[PDB]
């Protein structure tokens, strides 16, 4: 652990509060846990992230209170919420906006990481509880979005839960029990409103484990150059108290994110959704332009981009004896691009930390994050080709990239010279 | 691309063409069209047609409603909504259309004003489909009259109906727009608050 | 340190704009603020008894009283009663004797919000209680024939709506 | 320690009793199980026109194809297919040429759950795709004239309803 | 605090977590905490609590799937779980008498604490924490009780949100607030059903301060003898480590409670319950025999019993200017009876512990104990005397026991003889 | 206090009972009374008067009901529920009445049954809330033929509909009557090794 000044009670009240319950102390340890005093931009989206978990949940409670989760109900609830209670469309476009800015804030929170080695030993637990939030974050953003019951929160849950049916031996049994019957109907509306109101409860609780943890190894920096802990006087060179010094940075950092977010809230409440869930589920018509959710769109467009045309799956296929079909490796290839970027810690066997001293990396990340945007872009495009190619070039360089790209480097590559200590770094 | 005193973040409903297009509504759409989630109080509202309260009321008075409660007709009140309208040859409907089709009143606009001629029961239209809509051409010039003089031309209707249903939309937008303003001015000030006082924590150690 | 102040205070104003918000919303929402009058047709209505309707979410009670009920409201003076107010909108200032609590002069129409002005249970009538009027079965509050509160936790005497007759056969409330 | 495993195993039991009940009450419920039959009248459709019915959640188109249809089906050639089967649960284990794929014994009758074998989603008709077949908007899965599955992930065609005609003019579903 | 022993990594996994995130470390020392080892049976409550909030939870998410909060459909869909969902009968009748198996063990576990001075320094702290879950608890059962919307729901909503309508100035405005208009409409059902979802996860975080404070400063016992802290083999002579010896004792209890418990879900679900909820709310009657939930029954009896009749309600009136009449006294008479519940800290002034020694306090708490049943009793008895008398002499003996009985014993009382220490103890 | 095969821990209800129940239930009752809360098709569950498949669908088809998706009237299919009934002259619904007055069929019957003569449109009944009911007293003897022979006496009618009527409110009393035995004894056994385990714990330190 880091070298810092612990709490000590003076008040006669912090000393009777103390001996009972040391409420004070815990505060104390977490505001004051010393940080790197080098960090760049990119270490504010955690507190963005915090801050929309914590916009979330206020404004879904108070949403549910004028919000029927039936068939018959849902839509004109929210129409209801939107026209009649108070600041009730204001609320609404913050949920929505809402959910967001949070999957704005992962990618980037996600892939500053993904650059400088916030993964790597010693802190591939953080990462691995940073990937069960991600996962709850996605189920969770799901479920609300049927909340509406729209034509998109229908063939959107017609779809989600059709990918479970996919398993083969057990899949039509897991898709009935999602299902609640044989359709999405009024007993799916009603489970994914329970599971929507409880997962961000789930998350929140995971989120105290994430901060646990990185407050156990200690945060990382640009450098990927670890805090020295040989004495109190090095560590104190090294860094900085997390309050008052990036609780400010944080604070103010947020605020300029949250100009945008307002201002889209004001003025553009819609540009970053589907209008089409302005009409009614309709369960005997699928809308012919039916994209889901951008932050859904490159696990999307990985899903798509597997039809029966492609090699890799008729090789798959007939190797497989026809149990894995296009319908099955498409859906598998999704959660394979969700799972080897978990896995991340175990396949980057460079040794070195920070991306920054890494010349090749530089190069085959950058790829990686174009990918990710490209790929964002053909889950909006028809899928008639071009787009195919683009989208099957697309995937196979996120697998490549953890498969294949960074194992080779733990071999191939030569780091450049490093800063010996943090206090180094930041004087220049 | 035609432009509404309302885009922009400047911009606002003209109640004047609110009211045309209301009555575009009342006279011409309400037959195939309906609009169950608007109730028909907010005609009285800021930021609308803002009707005033006895208009509203003798307004609502030309609708027919089976109360749930008993089991016979009254003629509607403020607190009911716009009749449901539907069966067969009937149209979706359209209080969110201007937001489900952003360019939205454009849309409206574009599918009122896009009729040709042609007919394979479809009819060709510029903006629908592409491009062959159910909907019979519905506006046809001095279709109505305005009390305000301006000309019913089916250019000037489609386009005071298509601002009206973008009112049935975002009823708050108005609200909307103005709180948005003072939180990303106040946003701003705090923002630059936080600016100086977090460079204040932090020369000293530069 | 002034830098101090205004940054602690913004702080603070978006946090106050921030909890108004979410205070907000559960007041009444527009679509509930509609209170219309409405109308009652008391033709049907027998000589002790009492007709319940709903206004506002809540009973209201519409007894055409007997010509001893009227008289047992008669007798009582303004000092044996809990609340002196004749808890009447249409007479906002007046005694709580029995002339002020009908509509009519005669007495035979005893209009009232039927709610225990205790904490709002609905009280049964048809002489039920010690007074003959109602008794509130929620926490043992009796009420006589004019309606006023004798017995029990209710501050109030049962409030009297406005309200008047049109024709003979109908009331209007509000 | 036998005791030990009688009590472990039994706490084992009464976790899996727990969690069951839990699990359970979200399998279908009694209401929602009957699965009846039905009778769509089909004395409406014209030719190249396709009716959609709700049933059991689901849409079923019935489709009255065309001359060309009828041929385009009949062309097409087992092997040319990704999925061989003619999915029809009353010529139940046929393969997918056009015959074992409509009702008539003639070619006309084109009856199919309307549901894309892919994930769900309802395919758009009047010749969408490429084959003017089904086209279905949500993965890019094209069905052919007899409703096949011809390019996309979509596994399987098409699949057909336990069905035949009472009168002439009439479809019994199921 | 106690002299324990820490947790010690061995495994790879262990060595390798430990660095990383000290989760084991932190369930070993929850687990392990040395506990005296002459607890008895009184002790088992907590944990009867913590499983009733734990089923509480788990029936409750999983209800809310198959529930409606709309008036025109949540008492069917109430009806709708009883007939049509596999094993819905039972998880309703599990989540309704568990919450009165949750209200038996909390006056239980309290009262155990009132007889043992488990509220005495230095354990207020814990007992704070109690005292505001037990109003959470209330608060939470109160909207529970709503859901169904039979008649004891609606006209339970009407006299509780009436409650705050008694408070002079503002309690018109918290009573529109909280009714979302000008009377328990729909509104009122859907925002207490939120409410409903979200307050008993706050009671389960302050359960989590709750036991935190208890192992801060070690549990009590039967005693009143603290641990003795001087050196680990005299610890050790007084205490046993809460994992294997109070978990196995605790789950027996458990099991115990537990058979009861059954008993009455599957063989009288409705015997704790007012049959008068299978009646749909009424908007114009209230039943002639409306009784509240028993474990409300006391501070009901305490409510009414302060009609204008009263003497000191006469008084009070007078004095106050009528600003406090029968109504408003009754509502504070109610209140107050829990608060100095919640003073009794500071109020009891006697130096001795538990109450095992002390001869005049164990007849004056005999007394609230039974002052306890009684008002329950009378709770359901209608308010013509002799009951109202009854109920009149309980309240105020529930408020001379707290301010008046307990800080004279401060003064006059005269401990028996304690034993030295627990060891001692548990030898006889 | 009459009694029933049904209360008890090992009381289970009498499938006849039931099956006259329900006839008294559709011949007397149903005139006055529904039972909204009863799906027709749970007329043929276990635990209840268990009607064949056919016969339900047969019995469901007595009943009308307007078509929500229609409009068209239809013979009722076993997925509705009995009519709802009311307006003037109209009792409670009696999907509950057995739970919802414990004694509860006992009370159904002591008030069928409670029926003195006296008039006044009042009628004094031994049972009521004292005791004057607004229900005319609806059985008379042999107001109804029991496909099995049954003395149609007024209490034996009294008696079936109660039965009836107690399941209808707890169509899961057996189950539940069942899971609740195989629970109790679980836990008790469950008890008795957790306590065997807790003293062999205990023995070395005490
Ligand atoms: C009956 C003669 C109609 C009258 C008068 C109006 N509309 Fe209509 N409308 C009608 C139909 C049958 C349909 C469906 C068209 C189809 O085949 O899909 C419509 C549709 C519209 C739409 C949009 C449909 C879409 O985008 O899917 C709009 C925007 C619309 N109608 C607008 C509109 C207006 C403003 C009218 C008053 C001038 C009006 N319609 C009249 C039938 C009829
Ligand atoms: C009209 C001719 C009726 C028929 C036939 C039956 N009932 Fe009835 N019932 C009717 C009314 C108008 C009322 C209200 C009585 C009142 O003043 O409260 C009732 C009431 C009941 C009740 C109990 C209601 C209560 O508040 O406790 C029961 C149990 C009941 N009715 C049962 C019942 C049975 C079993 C019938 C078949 C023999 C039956 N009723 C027929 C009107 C009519
Ligand atoms: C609810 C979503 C999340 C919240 C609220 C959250 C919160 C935080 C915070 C406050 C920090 C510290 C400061 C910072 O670097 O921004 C942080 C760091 C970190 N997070 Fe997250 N996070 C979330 C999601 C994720 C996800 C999805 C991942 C990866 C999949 C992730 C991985 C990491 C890693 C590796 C660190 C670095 C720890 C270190 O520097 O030692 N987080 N998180
Ligand atoms: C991680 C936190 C959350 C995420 C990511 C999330 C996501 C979403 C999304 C995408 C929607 C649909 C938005 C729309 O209307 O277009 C939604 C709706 C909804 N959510 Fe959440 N949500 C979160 C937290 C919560 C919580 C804790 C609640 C508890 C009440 C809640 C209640 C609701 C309700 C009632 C709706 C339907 C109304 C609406 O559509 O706006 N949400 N959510
Ligand atoms: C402290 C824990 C809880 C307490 C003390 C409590 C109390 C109650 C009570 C007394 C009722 C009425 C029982 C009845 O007569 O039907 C009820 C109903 C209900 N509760 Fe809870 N509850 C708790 C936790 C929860 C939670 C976490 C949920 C979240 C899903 C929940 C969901 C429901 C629902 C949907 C109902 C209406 C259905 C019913 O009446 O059984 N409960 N609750
Ligand atoms: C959600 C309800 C509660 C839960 C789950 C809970 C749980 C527990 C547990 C497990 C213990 C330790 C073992 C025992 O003494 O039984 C405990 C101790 C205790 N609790 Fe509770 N409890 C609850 C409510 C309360 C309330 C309402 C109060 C007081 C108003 C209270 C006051 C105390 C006190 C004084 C102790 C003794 C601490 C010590 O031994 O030093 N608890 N609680
Ligand atoms: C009961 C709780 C359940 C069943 C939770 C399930 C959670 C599953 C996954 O999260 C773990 C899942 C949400 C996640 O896949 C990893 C997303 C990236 C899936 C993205 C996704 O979205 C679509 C969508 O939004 C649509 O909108 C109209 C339509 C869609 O096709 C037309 C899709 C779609 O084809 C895909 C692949
Ligand atoms: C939005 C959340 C809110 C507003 C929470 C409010 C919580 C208030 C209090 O808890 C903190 C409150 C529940 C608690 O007071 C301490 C109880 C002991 C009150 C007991 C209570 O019950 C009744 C009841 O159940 C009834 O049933 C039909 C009827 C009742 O009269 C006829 C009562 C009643 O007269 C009282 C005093
Ligand atoms: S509410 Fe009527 S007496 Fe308490
Ligand atoms: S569901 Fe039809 S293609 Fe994916």
């Amino acid at each position: 652990g880091i070298p810092h000044d612990h709490y000590e009670p003076k008040t006669g009240f912090e000393r009777w509060l103390h001996r009972r319950l040391p409420i004070v102390s815990l505060v104390y340890d977490t505001l004051m846990i010393p940080t790197p005093k080098n960090l760049n931009w990119w270490w504010i989206w955690g507190i963005v992230l915090a801050f929309c978990l914590v916009l979330q949940i206020a404004t879904g409670i108070v949403l549910v209170m004028h919000y029927t989760p039936h068939v018959d109900l849902a839509f004109a609830s929210v129409e209801h919420i939107m026209r009649d209670v108070n600041g009730g469309y204001m609320l609404r476009y913050l949920h929505a906006n809402g959910a967001s800015l949070f999957f704005l804030a992962v990618y980037i929170h996600i892939f500053r990481g993904l650059y400088y080695g916030s993964y790597k030993a010693p802190r591939e637990v953080t990462w691995i509880v940073g990937m069960l939030i991600y996962l709850m974050m996605m189920g969770t953003a799901f479920m609300g979005y049927v909340l509406p019951w729209g034509q998109m929160s229908f063939w959107g849950a017609t779809v989600i839960t059709g990918l479970f049916g996919a398993i083969p031996g057990v899949g039509e049994a897991i898709q009935t029990w999602l299902l609640g019957g044989p359709a999405v109907d009024n007993p799916t509306l009603n489970r994914f409103f329970s599971l929507h109101y409880l997962l961000p409860f789930v998350i929140a609780a995971l989120v105290v484990v994430h901060i646990w943890a990185f407050h156990t190894t200690g945060n990382n920096n640009p450098t990927g150059v670890e805090v020295r802990r040989g004495s109190k006087e090095e560590a104190k060179k090294d860094t900085l108290p997390f309050w008052p010094y990036f609780v400010i940075k944080d604070l103010f950092a947020l605020a300029v994110v949250l100009v945008v977010f307002f201002a889209i809230v004001g003025f553009m409440p819609n540009y970053l959704g589907h209008p089409d869930n302005y009409i009614e589920a309709n369960p005997l018509v699928t809308p012919a332009h039916i994209v889901p959710e951008w932050y859904f769109l490159p696990f999307y467009a990985i899903l798509r981009a597997f039809t029966a045309d492609v090699w890799v799956v008729m090789l798959v296929n007939w190797l497989s004896f026809g149990i894995i079909d296009a319908k099955f490796f498409g859906v598998i290839a999704m959660f394979g691009a969700i799972l080897v970027m978990a896995l991340v810690p175990w396949l980057d066997t460079s040794r070195v930390r920070s991306g920054q001293y890494r010349p090749l990396f530089k190069w085959w990340f950058w790829l990686l994050a174009v990918d990710f945007v490209v790929l964002m872009w053909v889950g909006a495009m028809p899928a008639e080709g071009i787009y195919p190619y683009i989208a099957l070039a697309g995937s196979a360089y996120w697998f490549a990239y953890f498969l294949i790209i960074l194992p080779l480097l733990g071999i191939i590559e030569k780091p450049d010279a490093m800063p010996q200590t943090i206090e180094e770094d930041f004087n220049a | 691309d035609i432009s509404f005193s309302f885009e922009g973040p400047f911009g606002k409903f003209d109640q004047h063409q609110l009211q045309r297009g209301l009555q575009v509504y009342t006279e011409v759409c309400s037959a195939c069209h309906g609009l169950r989630y608007v109730p028909l109080r907010t005609l009285a509202d800021e930021g609308g047609p803002q009707l005033p309260e006895d208009q509203v009321r003798a307004y609502a008075a030309n609708f027919d409603i089976t109360d749930p409660e008993t089991e016979e007709d009254r003629p509607r009140v403020p607190t009911d909504h716009f009749p449901t309208v539907s069966g067969e040859g009937m149209g979706p409907d359209l209080s969110l259309m201007a937001k489900a089709r952003i360019g939205g009143p454009e849309y409206i606009h574009a599918v009122l004003t896009g009729y040709d001629g042609e007919e394979k029961v479809l009819y060709h239209n510029a903006a629908f489909a592409g491009n062959w809509i159910q909907m019979a051409a519905p506006l046809s010039d001095d279709q109505v009259t305005y009390e305000d003089g301006t000309p019913a031309t089916v250019d000037q209707m489609a386009t005071d109906v298509a601002a009206f249903l973008m009112w049935t939309a975002e009823p708050k937008m108005m609200d909307r727009k103005q709180v948005g303003f003072v939180s990303v001015i106040f946003l701003i000030v705090l923002a630059a608050l936080l600016y100086l006082t977090n460079k204040k924590l932090w020369q000293p150690i530069k | 340190d002034f830098l101090y102040y205004a940054t602690a205070g913004a702080g603070t104003v978006a946090a106050g704009a921030a909890a108004w918000t979410l205070v907000n919303q559960m007041n009444p929402s527009a679509d509930v603020q509609a209170l219309a009058s409405i109308q009652v047709d008391v033709s049907g209505v027998e000589t002790g008894t009492q007709l319940t309707v709903k206004w506002l979410g809540k009973p209201v009670f519409i007894r055409r009283r007997t010509e001893d009920e009227i008289q047992a409201g008669r007798e009582v003076d303004l000092g044996q009663l809990i609340d002196r107010s004749a808890q009447n909108s249409n007479k906002p200032d007046a005694p709580a004797t029995d002339e002020n609590r009908t509509m009519d002069e005669a007495g035979e129409w005893l209009v009232m919000i039927g709610v225990c002005t205790h904490l709002g249970c609905v009280p049964i009538g048809d002489g039920a209680g010690d007074f003959g009027g109602w008794f509130c079965p929620c926490h043992g509050s009796h009420y006589d024939t004019s309606g006023r509160i004798r017995r029990g936790p209710a501050p109030q005497n049962l409030h009297i709506p406005v309200a008047e007759f049109l024709d003979d056969t109908t009331i209007k409330l509000g």
